[PDB]
């Protein structure tokens, strides 16, 4: 459109003075913009060596025999010649009009054209599959990036559901046999102190002896009464054997192995 | 073989319609290199 009919570096529109060429890569630009062996194309690559560049013949709105244009074309020579040629340098050269050989020219570069057509409008669907399954793959690496991530803490928060009932469990037990203990220091200290009472009383009253038989014998019922109430107290400790350290269920070897596959 | 040519010559056409300025000696060798794959030609063109 705003470029097919622009020229080169300069973009001017065609001007037919300008001698503008068109290079085997079908882009065109005249010869004043591209001077310099092989010529090489301002957008493409040097696909052909400057024998093979044509120049542009669009001037909107014969190479030998000067003013005597060419109407003609040479069947034998894939291209067109004017009367002159035809006699000299074609003589007998089987050689047909250009009416004729245009319209088949047309009709077979239409068919060029409508399969090519029919080609590139595959990648305008093929370009738009490629460009939605981009995303696709990069969206389907950030899900897959949370699937696990959440797949793991739904492991971790029953496991510590599990984690904390156990412990609750061992919570219970001890104050269990904190209770059974507190009555079991309560229990001796409050008969050791009746003990240590009667003990007191009965060794300083012995302990005196030196003509105090008379106040001790008095009072002989009263202590021999109270030395079965220390004769049979009745208390004897029993032991909590200690069985947390194996209430530690350590099968550590078993953790590695399922981490090891997911 | 005259099919093998041609399905070979195919690929090279491509590379220059992409990247045109090394050579066809140097794009040759790597669409050998390549094993005449469409796409992995492409690879190794970027490459070098
Ligand atoms: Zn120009
Ligand atoms: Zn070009
Ligand atoms: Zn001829
Ligand atoms: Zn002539």
């Amino acid at each position: 459109l705003e470029l097919l009919e622009h020229c080169g570096v300069c973009r001017e529109r065609l001007r037919p003075e300008r001698e503008p060429r068109l290079l085997p890569c079908l882009h065109s630009a005249c010869s004043a913009c591209l001077g310099p062996t092989v010529v090489d194309c301002p957008v493409c690559k040097q696909q052909c060596f400057s024998k093979d560049i044509v120049e542009n013949y669009f001037m909107r709105d014969c190479n030998v025999h000067k003013h005597e244009p060419l109407v003609l074309f040479c069947e034998s020579c894939d291209t067109l010649t004017c009367r002159d040629c035809q006699l000299n340098a074609h003589k007998d050269h089987q050689y047909q009009f250009l009416e004729d050989a245009v319209r088949n020219q047309r009709k077979l570069l239409a068919s060029l054209v409508k399969r090519l057509g029919d080609k590139h409008a595959t990648l305008q669907k093929s370009t738009k599959e490629v460009r939605s399954s981009i995303r696709q793959v990069s969206d389907v690496q950030k899900r897959v990036q949370v699937d696990v991530k959440m797949a793991i803490l739904q492991i971790m928060k029953e496991l510590n559901k599990r984690g904390r009932v156990l412990v609750n469990d061992a919570q219970k037990v001890t104050e269990g046999q904190q209770e059974r203990l507190e009555r079991q220091h309560w229990t001796m200290t409050k008969i050791q102190k009746h003990q240590e009472h009667i003990l007191r009383f009965a060794s300083w009253a012995l302990e005196s002896d030196n003509n105090t038989a008379l106040l001790l014998s008095k009072k002989l019922i009263y202590f021999q009464l109270h030395r079965a109430l220390k004769m049979i107290v009745d208390p004897v400790e029993p032991h909590g054997e200690m069985k947390f350290q194996w209430d530690l269920n350590a099968w550590t070897k078993s953790a590695e192995a399922f981490g090891k596959i997911v | 073989l005259s099919e093998l040519e041609d399905l070979k010559d195919a690929k090279l056409q491509t590379l220059k319609e992409l990247f045109p300025q090394r050579s066809d000696n140097d794009l040759l060798k790597l669409i050998e290199s390549t094993s005449t794959m469409d796409g992995a030609i492409a690879a190794a063109l970027l490459m070098f």
